């Protein structure tokens, strides 16, 4: 394994995404990229990365590898990278330790990352037909979260023709903010209802930085997708609702 | 009360 | 029924940012003149008075004469969820056990609907009719919080000297002691110091309360304080349509 | 009776900052060559030395030789309450129990006592490697080093010079080379030294950044090191133990 990425920034900000709600995690290295799949502690929310090698500089991983990664570990060294920096990933002799060399032009800093051991399983994502979709700026996501998590712990959200709404009761009091179709663009088959916490959105919308926009998609009785695209892939969230 | 994604399929 | 509009929301939660630290609840009494709150602190040392005049709003009309007590940190909170840019409206009943605010985008997009439970509020006058002060100096608001900032680290209480000699601010604290002194000063304007004394006046108060007060700063860019012997010190803080102001008494 | 006046008030306070962390107490020894401090940490692990000359004074006067002893935090919340414009005056009476400031702007004006107290040997070396840098490149090395480990060892040779840590997390080395561009990092060795620092006090250091654009750190086997900001009218030192 040898993957060079152009800038250290947006390795910095996957991670600042991830590690509050996945502590351990494999990334699962291949001919297409690194990839990785997890739950959180409480088997309530799950998160699906997947950068392409196409964002990837001389990227080549011959064989397949599993890399099990402390994520803080991972950010506290990621860290002493600058933005502007160039990081290279190299995996060796033995999934034992990971080594990450920042340079830029100019000087060389190199690390190395101990790894663990972690179990491989496949919780299956039903893909399918969600009967409401709405794509809004991340940074208006955050905000709605944001401000409603200050009221309660908990949101209900409406997807119909009124637009979409997104509402609280705690006992500061009750409210509500909604979206129609102006840039926010709304689709929608059915009318859906369902009620998520909060502290999980608040967790998934620190990865408002990776994007400019964002992506919620739901149908009754099924998880909820939060999608933030990139270049060269993307970072999925999946939470259950209540 | 809260539920899990095993709830939803998975 | 009560109905007013606002032009903007920053305004609003400037305002309750200086107010919530010194008072936790409070009547909002509305009229047809406007909205106005005067409270006292816990300790009943200090006293604020609010007046956002009915100019500052575009569809003004309070029918009736209402109270509506409010927790302020909730009221705060739930300000903060509109953006700077937006368009406030505040709605109560004739009941009235809510206040409600709707934050238009209405440039226009997004339209978010809030209810404030309401509490019950002794409704109890408190006297401070008008006087002529003594002394009064006006400067910007911004250095009136640097120095009661850089005094309190200091000490817990200043010592102010109005004279023909410019106004003087004194410490004495374990560190040691001093004074920053203002002279009489013209900028040709917002960074000038203008005095005006009819007597020498020289009074000490408790810089825990003039460091509360100075976080109306962001409310205007200059501000006032007025002064006589054995009377309440009254810092002024000016806005288009209404005021500001603390009245705090001497140690 | 001393009386010494800056041009900028800034630079009183930057020092102070640097060192009141690390130094509680300790006395200003004023002469006719200027304004000197030398101090221990708490722990006799770390020494400072501060030199302002008189050179950086508009009318300075030290009539005699006088010791004035200071708590740093005190002088530095005094201190806070000067502008970075403003004309800094030190003055102190024959007695003394108290140090005189007084800041003007061109005008308002202040002026505070601080209250002074009463509180209680370094072989000049040929050092056999030395290095000067960015001053912010080596406040971000330690920086960074710090959030890995509690200790850094250095290696000097002319491989060029090695940041080493090994902490739980993993472990990290930066190296810098002889590069010639105040960006500029030159190397100076007579024989190779490899000692090792508390990070602790390295950190503590580099906030002396702001006073320099460039540092310099200087070793020998056995020998504390010597971390210098160079300054236009005088210099901060810190000399630290390794382990």
């Amino acid at each position: 394994l040898e993957a060079r990425f152009q800038q250290a920034a947006l390795l910095k900000k996957l991670l600042d995404a991830i590690k509050e709600l996945v502590t351990d995690a494999n990334f699962d290295c291949n001919d297409n990229g690194i990839s990785l799949q997890a739950m959180d502690s409480s088997h309530v929310a799950l998160v699906s990365m997947l950068i392409k090698s196409d964002g990837f500089e001389p990227y080549r991983c011959d064989r397949n590898i599993a890399l099990g990664i402390n994520l803080n570990a991972l950010s506290k060294v990621l860290r002493c990278a600058q933005n502007e920096d160039l990081v290279t990933l190299k995996a060796e002799d033995t999934p034992e330790v990971l080594n990450l060399v920042f340079e830029s032009e100019d000087r060389i800093s190199d690390y190395d990352v101990k790894l663990m051991d972690i179990d491989q399983e496949h919780l299956g994502i039903p893909d399918i037909e969600y009967d409401a979709t709405i794509t809004m700026p991340a940074a208006e996501f955050q905000r709605i979260t944001r401000d409603l998590l200050t009221l309660s712990d908990s949101v209900t959200i409406n997807a119909s023709k009124e637009g979409v709404r997104f509402s609280c009761k705690g006992d500061i009091g009750n409210g509500s903010t909604t979206l129609k179709q102006h840039s926010i663009e709304i689709s929608l088959t059915q009318a859906v209802t369902l009620t998520f916490s909060l502290k999980y959105l608040a967790q998934f919308t620190k990865a408002t930085p990776l994007a400019t926009r964002v992506t919620l998609s739901m149908s009754n009785d099924v998880p909820l997708l939060v999608e933030y695209k990139m270049e060269s892939g993307f970072l999925r969230f999946y939470l259950a609702p209540k | 009360i809260q539920g899990s994604l095993m709830d939803v399929g998975m």
